[PDB]
């Protein structure tokens, strides 16, 4: 049993949103689902919970007005909706069953701030040959990165973004041997989904 | 509300050693119907919490025996009687006697290995960022132990501290190393003005300087 959670989501101040949770067939009509909030580099909140068959909730205080705790019986999803958004309602949002399963969270930025699309630059160097994936110039949080499609992942080490100054830049290194390159093809592959942006960059010597 | 203290705050630990982690509540866990609502979860980097333990001491699907849960009242432990690198992360203690439910500050469990030196990479900036008039220079200064290191950057015999943004990765379970990526952002101009770029690790494995360089004229 696991619980996948809705997409990321950029949402302008005052206004709301609505995320989903849902689990295979059995469990969600049975156990109880957690709705939990965490912000970057920190602990865990408590929001509430919903049961299952009765549709009957229970709230922390400091979200009473916040958030909306709503279940679909017939397609086995749970929601929560957020309301009248503010900067300080920007953190992964989870859902957690009492029966053990955890979703994967779903990230959610509050910002006034402008969709940019990443520009995406091959790092090409100067027994192992390092080489690296540049990824500047994006908004909101997050992208996605893997290297020759996904062929490549064992020697990757793929870095967390800083925000400097609109505006959003990350970088990724993979180190294959002498051998394997440049003499066999390898190529970037980014993702970002507010945009709607696939870029694909081939490190070339 | 129910204050979950947890301790130790952080714990570093050779792989085969046991670990314990407390939790204790500022209330007995022990609720009106005679159960005990204590569950155990463990962040692993980059991933959402999964639970571990459930009613102080039953052990969740898939967790590995090694683990044990135990307890009453307002005192909680955890225990993994031989460590291995998977186990590292954030552990929490979670309580459901209690409205609203809360969770302990956490417990970073960090994994001891052999102090290991970085690997430098330098990289100019690509053609394509030049073409669109930007001047970024990357540094990887990958799996290194222990985690403190200094990155600082020379131009032309200098130090550069503006246009500098750093990012470090958790321990990696997979060799039980730290990575970390600097940035040196100048403008395509400010690039073009200069030639010598280094970037320097200063680390406890050497003495002293880990340099790359490469000069923009070659
Ligand atoms: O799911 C919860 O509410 C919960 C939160 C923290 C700690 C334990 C629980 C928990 C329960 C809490 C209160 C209650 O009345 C019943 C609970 O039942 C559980 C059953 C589990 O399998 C596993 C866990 C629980």
């Amino acid at each position: 049993v696991q619980l996948q959670q809705s997409g990321p989501e950029l949402v302008k101040p005052g206004a709301s949103v609505k995320m989903s949770c849902k689990a295979s067939g059995y469990t969600f009509s049975t156990s109880v689902i957690h709705w939990v909030k965490q912000k970057p580099g920190q602990g865990l909140e408590w929001i509430g919970y919903i049961f299952p068959y009765n549709y009957g909730t229970q709230y922390n205080e400091e979200f009473r007005g916040k958030a909306t705790l709503t279940s679909d019986k017939s397609s086995n999803t749970a929601y929560m909706e957020l309301s009248s958004l503010t900067s300080e309602d920007s953190a992964v949002y989870y859902c957690a069953s009492r029966s053990g399963p955890w979703g994967q969270g779903t990230t959610l930025t509050v910002s006034s701030a402008k969709t940019t699309a990443p520009s995406v630059y091959p790092l090409a160097p100067v027994s192992s040959v390092t080489l690296g994936c540049l990824v500047k110039g994006y908004f909101p949080e997050p992208v996605t990165l893997t290297w020759n499609s996904g062929s490549l992942s064992s020697g990757v080490h793929t870095f967390p973004a800083v925000l400097q100054s609109d505006l959003y830049t990350l970088s990724s290194s993979v180190t294959v041997t002498s051998s394997t390159w440049p003499s066999q093809s390898i190529t970037c592959n980014v993702a970002h989904p507010a945009s709607s942006t696939k870029v694909d960059k081939k490190i070339e010597p | 509300d129910v204050v979950m203290t947890q301790t130790p705050l952080t714990l570093s630990i050779t792989i085969g050693q046991p670990v314990s982690i407390s939790c204790k509540s500022s209330q007995s866990l022990f609720a009106s119907d005679g159960r005990t609502y204590l569950n155990w979860l463990l962040q692993r980097p980059g991933q959402s919490p999964e639970r571990l333990i459930y009613l102080v001491s039953n052990l969740d699907s898939g967790v590995l025996d090694r683990f044990t849960g135990s307890g009453s009242g307002t005192d909680f432990t955890l225990k993994i009687s031989r460590v291995e690198a998977e186990d590292l992360g954030v552990y929490y203690c979670w309580q459901g006697t209690h409205f609203p439910q809360t969770f302990g500050g956490g417990t970073k469990l960090e994994i001891k290995r052999a102090d290991a030196a970085p690997t430098v990479s330098i990289f100019p900036p690509s053609s394509e960022q030049l073409t669109s008039g930007g001047a970024s220079v990357v540094c990887f200064l990958n799996n290194f132990y222990p985690k403190d290191i200094n990155v600082k950057w020379k131009i032309d015999g200098s130090e550069r501290q503006n246009g500098v943004l750093n990012s470090w990765t958790d321990q990696d379970s997979k060799d039980s190393t730290y990575s970390m990526s600097s940035t040196l952002t100048l403008t395509k101009d400010e690039y073009e003005r200069h030639n010598s770029y280094t970037c320097e690790a200063t680390h406890k494995t050497s003495t002293s300087p880990i340099v790359k360089s490469f000069n923009r004229n070659e």
